[PDB]
């Protein structure tokens, strides 16, 4: 029935929700970002992107993704 | 190489090739077997003007239908799978030749010794010598000992190729970034030619192949002549 | 809010010969006429491409 | 199948030119493009 | 006619969704090559407005004009099914390419997987917090489904809701990990696996998540009875198959991939 | 809609002439645009 | 909690008449196959038809694929031209 | 010596992997022997089996980046 | 009113209509790319000076004759006209969906066009295996304009399987079941299974291509780990159920045609007719590596592709020999249409069987890449499919248009596509086994004597063609309206009369239990 559906909605699946925000939120904190190294299989470049200046990618972050040459 | 007018396959030159031929006979004959007997039937069907019209019983019919062509494919299948489990047996080859794929020739490498490479490109239609082949010949042979047993490791420095000497029965794609193994063993010296056997762009018709087969004393002076 | 599904299946319903896709009245017209115009436009558009790229 | 004499018969006359057009249609063209394929 | 079979008005909608397919496809190809994004942008605005009122269509011809016969509503629910098979078989297709890669790895990644210098996302952070909302939004949606069935529009409309929350929530979780990822699309064949098998699967909640707001909006228009309710029913439907493709990614790219 | 043989056709076959006419243009396009589109090639 | 419409209140267009007639017993829209009698010249199918003619299949067997068509006109009882299964229009 | 011989582990027509052991092979036993200063005769046949299997182009690449420090496999 | 009918339809039978004309303009796109490939082979040297522009004919003749002529006049043109025809059904389940999946063809085929004007061209093979496909070796849009056109080809046969098996299920009489529906029905749902299975499969190779072309992403590049030959497998786990769709129509329709012309009111052996297609559909998603067999895959692997593919021979002989036991006792008829059926057996049969000689992975090492394949194709796709069609086309074409063909010209027609066919394609059998390759611009002079003779063979087969649009255009210039076909009782599509009302079976059959 609805009343059943409702009572696992409220009782098990948004605590879990609940439980697993709680477990997300205490590890969020930024990692150590790793040493740069110019791997040839990593930073693949075989055709530039259509946009910017063809060398980041569409969610590019410059905290912990190195272009080709490094860290910016 | 092929003759013209040929009707089926180039001659063989190595003990597999000559497997092969048997089985495509042994196979062959099912195939007209099976084609006339359709034809014939069909002439049969159609050349009654006796008539039976009503519904007919399928179910004994189907199984002669289902049981003979089953034993057929077993019997094409055995001796298929047969030369398959051959071609893969473990031999001992007593040399490894490399070739690589390019747009549009062939390198070989000889590297079990000494690092001795080289290019092997088709030999121009306006360059060829009185009595030289249109689109087979190259400037550099794959010279090969006969009567042994050779690892060939195929490859190609940038799009797919395939490397192929149908007298030898061989065909082995030459994908970059994987080294494909076939085995080679002639049973006797002389000219042996290929033609490369993947679409790799405007010159796939022109980077062929040719092995020159010639008794072990002379592929070793021609090996130490390398130098 | 309340339940006009009633009003709707009247107008859906009038007898004036109109499809469906024109039959809710004058902005039915308008949404299709931008429609088909881009549609039509686009194409023209796409073939003056093809025409740009099929040259050096 | 049965049909209705043809409303509109095409005489041998009127297939010659209906066969004589249709094959043009397909050979001219084709034909001008390979004649001058050199000129290309 | 003397059958329960829906004779459709003749439409537009074919031809203008057509049309904004090649306009979308000549539109990626001038933005990959010819560095302009116009034909894009038209094809994508041609193709909402093709989706908006082809789809408004059926509406007025089920809710307002009673097209929808039982034989009618049999066939849309084969329809619906067929077509989320085709998508899983496309899913497939990705499932392939990652494990292909991933079982055998090359030289080229260091003869391991995850390959060398790659990092992976820790399974049991944000992609765990994703799992039990994508779960939880199952459990939600068969809440609403049984409130409707049971002629409750006030929980339908709150387990609905709770249902869209859920799902841009996971949208929003992913948006900011694809920010935060220190790979990328260009990482190889562990980047390419991870965002066009994830991204792919991205696009489908944004698009189950626009099929729930589409039932809202229907519901609070009071268009669904307790008994006829296919759009709901075909919005359920596609919502499992996303979960059921997101437990699929959990296990095999973000866990057993790790 | 019209109804009948001759009817159910985006083409008219009221007049076999034309109609000659209009499947030649049909049927010629379709194919001469393949020695074009050579020709179009060489010509780069 | 409440707030739902039932078919009843809200059904419309054919999706009502099929509701209406399911109600009575009645198949105006041919949803249902209909039960074979015993086919006899005194006991024929009764075929209804909103006109003078109608097409009918014959499945003359159980199980029979092959499925004989044919036009039953309106006046004198017509037969399966395969079993001889009497069918009589009734416009 | 003559050539490198069958081996159980890589039986089948894609040698890749054969290559790449015994290349990581060679190197490994390289830089073990050179870190007591032992000696790299006991590398050989490592050295003579990748040689006569890998392409000189890989082996050619695979050094470049041993020396540029991207070589992607454990040595 | 002109737009409304034939942009904006609703209606199965101007959308068959539609997709006839769309596949009949494609067939002369199909056939001209033909006679270029063999005008090129007919002599030694080369003919066009631009081997890259061979290979884009070569590769667009395969796109054209598989997705813009065979399957929409199978499927788009067949289909719709005859299946909800032979249920007593009203229109398809989705009748406006069926007119997205026929608009889709036209952008599909202006993709494809444009493909062939940008840059050099798409010169790939109809596989676009990569590195060759990719954008170092095919740089520039002309190989994302192929990968859009099969995109859209592939959505259009997407919702049209979905629409012909929500038909087929849903819309029979209430007392039809599944086992009372005629063969091209059947061949008609098992075709449209394959396609919702096989086609989303290529949908996700080919936008993986599409990624490593234009996104960075590695699928088949080995510099990122990726492979080439994923892409093999991605292609054909698609393509070998592609072949299957290709003829499994037409299966149906010689069935409806061998019956007919024999006089018979059914199919010997109707449900092991149905075994025999679902038997031949399920198989056919268990073969596809027998295209891969020069890869280097393992041994075992080869045996297994060997004995799985040789198994199709059995139920694909169960319905050989069932079409001869349905002509067994016939009151045969010799019509045109019976000619392309039997014609379709005999080819069909020769094509068949240099099939089962290429499923032994040994032999097909040597027969790779060859004119072998090339042969054994063109016997079972290119002349089974075409039989099946003509057969179809001329057995048809008085329901669709209301007017009758001149049967001695359709029998004229027939005699010349038989020599042209057999004297094309035959010869290249010798040219495979004797080591000729395929997907080349010219040949060592050895191989010049079967070529020469091959070509020749393909201007008997354009003479066909030529004579055919004419025959066409006779039966519309001389407007002999039909009035009588035999055999109604069990050919329920001609029962409404020729051409049918624009709207059949408002009121429904009569069917009882
Ligand atoms: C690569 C691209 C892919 C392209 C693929 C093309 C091939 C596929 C074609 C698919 C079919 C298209 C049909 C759509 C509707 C037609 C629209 C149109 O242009 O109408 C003119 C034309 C009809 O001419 P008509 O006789 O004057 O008709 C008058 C009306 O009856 C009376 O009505 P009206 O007076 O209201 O309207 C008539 C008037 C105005 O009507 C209107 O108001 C409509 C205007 C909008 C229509 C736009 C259509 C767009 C279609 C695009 C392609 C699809 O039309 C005209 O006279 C001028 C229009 C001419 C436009 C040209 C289109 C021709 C087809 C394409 C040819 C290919 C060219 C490509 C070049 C390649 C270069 C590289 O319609 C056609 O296109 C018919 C095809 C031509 C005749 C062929 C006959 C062959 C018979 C063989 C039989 C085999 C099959 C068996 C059938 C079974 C029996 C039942
Ligand atoms: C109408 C349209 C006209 C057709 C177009 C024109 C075709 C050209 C005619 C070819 C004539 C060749 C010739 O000069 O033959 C002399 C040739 C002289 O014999 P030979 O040089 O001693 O050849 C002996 C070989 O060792 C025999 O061994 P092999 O390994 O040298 O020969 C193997 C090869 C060559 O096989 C042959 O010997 C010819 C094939 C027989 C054709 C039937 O056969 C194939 O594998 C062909 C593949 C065919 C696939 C299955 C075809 C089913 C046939 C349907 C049967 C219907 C019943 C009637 O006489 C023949 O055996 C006939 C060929
Ligand atoms: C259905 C598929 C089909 C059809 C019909 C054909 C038809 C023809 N094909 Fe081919 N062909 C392929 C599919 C087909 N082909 C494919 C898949 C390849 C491989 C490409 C690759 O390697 O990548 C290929 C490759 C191929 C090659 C090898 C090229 C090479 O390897 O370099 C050759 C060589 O002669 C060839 C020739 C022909 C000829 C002469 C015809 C015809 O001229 C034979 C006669 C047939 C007709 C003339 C068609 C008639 C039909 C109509 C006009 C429709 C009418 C419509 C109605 C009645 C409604 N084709
Ligand atoms: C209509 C399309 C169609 C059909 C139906 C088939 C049917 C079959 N095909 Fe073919 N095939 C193609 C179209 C088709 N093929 C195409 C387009 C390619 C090339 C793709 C490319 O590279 O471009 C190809 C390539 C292809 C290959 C790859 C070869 C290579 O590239 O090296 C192989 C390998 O096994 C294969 C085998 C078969 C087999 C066993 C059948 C079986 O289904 C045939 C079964 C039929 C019979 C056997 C005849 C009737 C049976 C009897 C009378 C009973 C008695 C028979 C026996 C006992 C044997 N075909
Ligand atoms: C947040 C959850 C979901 C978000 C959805 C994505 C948002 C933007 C684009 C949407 C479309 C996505 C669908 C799948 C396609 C490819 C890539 C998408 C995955 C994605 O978003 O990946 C991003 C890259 O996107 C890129 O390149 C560019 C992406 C834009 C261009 C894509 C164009 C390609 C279109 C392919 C069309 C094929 C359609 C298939 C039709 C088949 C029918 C049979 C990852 O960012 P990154 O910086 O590399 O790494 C993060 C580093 N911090
Ligand atoms: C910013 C946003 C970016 C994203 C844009 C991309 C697209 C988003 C689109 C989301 C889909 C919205 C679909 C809305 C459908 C509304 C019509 C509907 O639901 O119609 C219903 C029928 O179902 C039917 O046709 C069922 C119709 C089923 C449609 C299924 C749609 C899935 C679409 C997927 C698109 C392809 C994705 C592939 C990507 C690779 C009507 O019948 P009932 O509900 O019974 O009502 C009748 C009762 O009232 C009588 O009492
Ligand atoms: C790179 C970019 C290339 C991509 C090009 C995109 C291609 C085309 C543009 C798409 C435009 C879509 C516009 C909306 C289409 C809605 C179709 C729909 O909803 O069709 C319904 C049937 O399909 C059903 O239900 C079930 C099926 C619903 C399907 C909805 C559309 C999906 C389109 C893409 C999916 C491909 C599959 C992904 C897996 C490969 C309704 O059938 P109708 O005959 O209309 O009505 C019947 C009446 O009785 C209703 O009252
Ligand atoms: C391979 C081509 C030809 C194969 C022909 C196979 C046909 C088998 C016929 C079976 O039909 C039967 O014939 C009998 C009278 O003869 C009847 O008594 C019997 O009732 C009937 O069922
Ligand atoms: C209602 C129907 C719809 C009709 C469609 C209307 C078509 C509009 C025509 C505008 O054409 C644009 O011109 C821009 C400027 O000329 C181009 O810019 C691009 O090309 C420039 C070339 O100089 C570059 O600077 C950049 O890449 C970029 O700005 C762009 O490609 C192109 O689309
Ligand atoms: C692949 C299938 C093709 C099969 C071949 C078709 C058979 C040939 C058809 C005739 O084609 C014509 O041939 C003429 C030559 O006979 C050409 O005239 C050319 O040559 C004439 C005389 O040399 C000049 O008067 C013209 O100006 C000149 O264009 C003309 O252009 C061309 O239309
Ligand atoms: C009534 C219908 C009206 C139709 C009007 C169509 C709407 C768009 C018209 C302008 O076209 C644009 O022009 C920009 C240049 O002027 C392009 O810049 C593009 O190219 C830039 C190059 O600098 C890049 O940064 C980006 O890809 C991008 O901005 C842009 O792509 C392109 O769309
Ligand atoms: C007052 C109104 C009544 C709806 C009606 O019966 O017409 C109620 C019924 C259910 C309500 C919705 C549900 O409670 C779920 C949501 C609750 C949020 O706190 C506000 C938005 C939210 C989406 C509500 C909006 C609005 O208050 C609704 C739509
Ligand atoms: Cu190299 Cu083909
Ligand atoms: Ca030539
Ligand atoms: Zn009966």
């Amino acid at each position: 029935g609805a009343r059943t559906w409702r009572f696992l909605t409220f009782g098990l699946a948004l605590p879990s929700v609940a439980l697993c925000t709680l477990n997300s939120w205490l590890h969020s904190g930024h990692r150590e970002r790793p040493a740069f190294i110019p791997y040839h299989h990593l930073r693949i470049r075989t055709k530039p992107f259509s946009w910017g200046d063809g060398n980041h990618t569409f969610f590019h972050n410059p905290r912990v993704n190195p272009l080709p040459t490094g860290y910016e | 190489m092929a003759y013209p007018m040929q009707l089926g396959f180039q001659d063989a030159t190595s003990p597999i090739m000559e497997e092969l031929l048997h089985f495509h006979d042994h196979t062959l004959m099912i195939v007209f077997l099976i084609s006339s007997l359709v034809l014939y039937i069909i002439s049969l069907m159609l050349t009654t003007k006796l008539t039976h019209t009503s519904t007919m019983d399928a179910q004994e019919v189907e199984t002669i239908w289902t049981i003979l062509p089953a034993i057929i494919l077993i019997l094409i299948a055995l001796p298929s799978l047969r030369i398959l489990y051959m071609m893969d047996e473990i031999n001992n080859p007593s040399l490894t030749v490399k070739t690589m794929g390019h747009q549009w020739y062939w390198s070989y490498e000889y590297t079990d010794y000494e690092d001795l490479s080289f290019d092997s490109y088709m030999i121009p239609t306006s360059e060829l010598k009185p009595g030289e082949l249109r689109l087979l010949e190259v400037d550099n042979r794959v010279v090969l000992p006969m009567e042994m047993t050779i690892r060939m490791l195929v490859s190609s420095e940038d799009v797919l190729h395939s490397w192929a000497v149908p007298s030898l029965g061989l065909k082995t794609d030459a994908i970059p970034g994987r080294l494909n193994q076939t085995t080679l063993m002639s049973s006797r010296p002389g000219l042996y030619y290929g033609q490369c056997s993947e679409i790799c762009g405007s010159n796939h018709s022109f980077m062929p192949i040719v092995l020159e087969l010639v008794p072990l004393k002379y592929f070793e002076k021609w090996s130490a002549s390398m130098l | 809010f309340e339940n006009r599904v009633a009003e709707k299946q009247k107008l859906f319903q009038e007898d004036n010969g109109l499809p469906v896709h024109l039959k809710g009245g004058a902005t039915d017209n308008i949404l299709y006429r931008v429609t088909m115009t881009l549609c039509l436009g686009g194409t023209l558009y796409s073939l003056y491409c093809l025409g740009w790229a099929s040259f050096p | 199948i049965t049909a209705k004499p043809a409303k509109t018969p095409t005489s041998p006359k009127e297939q010659a030119i209906g066969l004589s057009v249709t094959f043009l249609s397909f050979l001219l063209p084709a034909g001008w493009v390979l004649y001058h394929l050199d000129n290309y | 006619q003397t059958h329960a079979y829906h004779m459709v008005n003749p439409s537009p909608w074919p031809l203008t969704g057509a049309l904004s397919a090649l306009l979308m496809t000549s539109g990626l190809t001038m933005w990959f090559h010819f560095n302009s994004m116009t034909l894009l942008m038209i094809g994508l605005t041609t193709n909402m407005l093709t989706m908006y009122q082809w789809w408004r269509d059926v509406i007025r011809e089920s809710t307002f004009q009673g097209h929808h016969t039982p034989a009618v509503q049999k066939g849309l629910r084969y329809g619906m099914i067929l077509f989320i098979i085709s998508e899983v078989l496309f899913f497939t297709g990705f499932f392939w390419a990652f494990y292909h890669s991933s079982l055998a790895p090359t030289p080229e990644l260091g003869g391991c997987w995850p390959p060398t210098g790659i990092h992976p996302l820790n399974p049991l952070e944000v992609p765990l917090l994703n799992t039990s909302v994508l779960l939880a939004s199952g459990v939600s949606i068969t809440w609403a489904h049984h409130s409707l069935m049971e002629g409750d529009r006030k929980h339908m409309l709150q387990a609905l809701f709770i249902t869209i929350t859920l799902g841009v929530y996971f949208t929003l979780l992913q948006a900011s990990e694809y920010y935060e990822a220190p790979f990328t699309i260009s990482d190889g064949v562990y980047g390419s696996t991870f965002f066009v098998a994830t991204g792919f699967h991205g696009l489908h909640v944004i698009i189950g998540s626009t099929f729930l707001i589409v039932c809202f909006f229907r519901q609070l228009k009071f268009h669904f009875t307790s008994n006829h309710h296919f759009g709901f029913e075909a919005a359920a439907w596609y919502w499992h198959f996303v979960d059921v493709v997101w437990l699929f990614l959990y296990v095999s790219i973000y866990w057993w991939g790790s | 809609y019209e109804e009948g043989p001759g009817k159910n056709i985006p083409f008219s076959v009221e007049n076999k002439w034309r109609l000659l006419a209009m499947m030649t243009l049909f049927f010629g396009s379709g194919f001469a645009a393949p020695f074009f589109i050579v020709r179009h090639q060489l010509l780069k | 909690g409440g707030g739902v419409p039932t078919d009843e209140e809200q059904a419309t267009g054919l999706e009502r008449e099929v509701m209406l007639a399911a109600r009575k017993g009645q198949d105006p829209y041919n949803i249902l196959a209909p039960k074979a009698t015993s086919g006899t010249k005194e006991d024929p199918n009764l075929v209804p038809s909103i006109t003078n003619k109608r097409i009918v299949g014959c499945i003359c067997e159980e199980d029979n694929s092959t499925v004989i068509w044919f036009w039953l006109h309106k006046g004198e009882a017509q037969r399966c031209p395969s079993c001889g299964t009497h069918y009589k229009l009734v416009p | 010596y003559q050539t490198a011989p069958f081996d159980s582990r890589f039986p089948n027509q894609n040698q890749t992997r054969n290559c790449w052991q015994n290349y990581l092979d060679f190197h490994r036993c390289e830089k073990a022997m050179t870190a007591k200063g032992g000696d790299v005769s006991v590398c050989e046949w490592y050295r003579r089996v990748y040689k006569s299997l890998c392409p000189i182009s890989w082996v050619s690449t695979w050094d470049d980046r041993r020396a540029e420090g991207t070589f992607p496999g454990k040595i | 009113m002109f737009i409304n009918r034939w942009l904006f339809s609703t209606n199965h039978k101007d959308i068959g209509t539609l997709y006839l004309l769309f596949g009949a303009w494609a067939g002369m796109v199909g056939t001209a790319l033909s006679l270029l490939i063999r005008a090129e082979l007919g002599q030694p040297g080369t003919l066009l000076g631009d081997d890259q522009i061979y290979n884009v004919v070569v590769t667009a003749h395969a796109f054209v004759m598989i997705f813009f002529m065979v399957m929409p006049i199978m499927i788009g043109g067949f289909g719709n006209w005859l299946v909800p025809l032979m249920i007593g059904a009203p229109d398809m389940a989705f009748p406006r969906m069926n007119n997205m999946s026929f608009w889709l063809l036209p952008p599909s085929f202006l993709l494809l066009l444009a493909s062939s004007m940008v840059e050099a061209g798409a010169g790939t093979g109809w596989t676009v295996y990569p590195p060759l496909a990719g954008n170092l070796a095919h740089a520039g849009a002309s190989v994302d304009l192929t990968i859009f056109s099969l995109h859209l080809a592939g959505v259009s046969s997407i919702l049209g399987a979905i629409n012909f098996i929500t038909t087929i299920i849903n819309m029979k009489p209430p007392a039809m079941s599944q086992y009372q529906t005629p063969l091209f029905v059947w061949s008609v749902m098992i075709t449209a299974v394959l396609l919702l299975l096989s086609l989303p499969v290529l949908a996700a190779g080919i936008t993986m291509l599409l990624t490593d072309r234009n996104l960075n992403t590695t699928f088949f590049d080995p510099a990122g780990g990726g492979d080439p030959i994923l892409y093999q497998h991605l292609f054909w786990f698609f393509g070998h159920p592609e072949v299957y769709i290709l003829i499994l129509p037409g299966f149906g329709m010689i069935s409806h045609i061998v019956t007919y012309y024999s006089g018979k009111k059914e199919p010997f052996g109707y449900m092991g007719m149905v075994w025999a297609m679902m038997s031949i559909g399920f198989l056919g998603f268990i073969v596809w590596a027998h295209h891969m067999f020069t890869v280097g895959m393992d041994v075992d692997t080869r045996a297994y592709f060997t004995s799985a593919t040789m198994i199709i021979a059995i139920p694909t002989g169960v319905k050989v020999f069932s079409w001869l036991a349905t002509l067994h006792g016939g009151n045969i008829k010799w019509s045109p249409a019976m000619m392309w059926a039997l014609g379709f057996i005999f080819l069909f049969t020769v094509g068949g069987l240099t099939g089962i000689v290429l499923a032994n992975s040994s032999l097909d090492i040597v027969l790779h890449d060859t004119y072998y394949v090339v042969a054994h194709f063109h016997y079972v796709l290119s002349m089974g499919a075409v039989f099946a069609i003509m057969g179809g086309f001329v057995h048809w074409f008085p329901l669709f248009s209301g007017y009758t063909l001149n049967d001695t010209w359709a029998k004229i027609h027939f005699a010349i596509m038989f020599v042209g066919v057999n004297m094309t394609f035959f010869p290249q059998h010798f040219l495979g086994l004797s080591g000729m390759p395929r997907r080349y611009s010219d040949y060592p002079d050895a191989y010049t004597m079967w070529n020469t003779i091959s070509s020749m063979g393909s201007f008997i087969s354009l003479t066909a063609v030529m004579l055919m649009v004419f025959i066409i255009w006779e039966a519309f210039a001389s407007k002999r309206e039909v009035l009588t076909v035999d055999l109604t009782t069990t050919n329920l599509e001609w029962l409404n009369g020729c051409p049918p009302p624009y709207h059949t079976f408002e009121e429904p059959t009569y069917v009882n239990l």
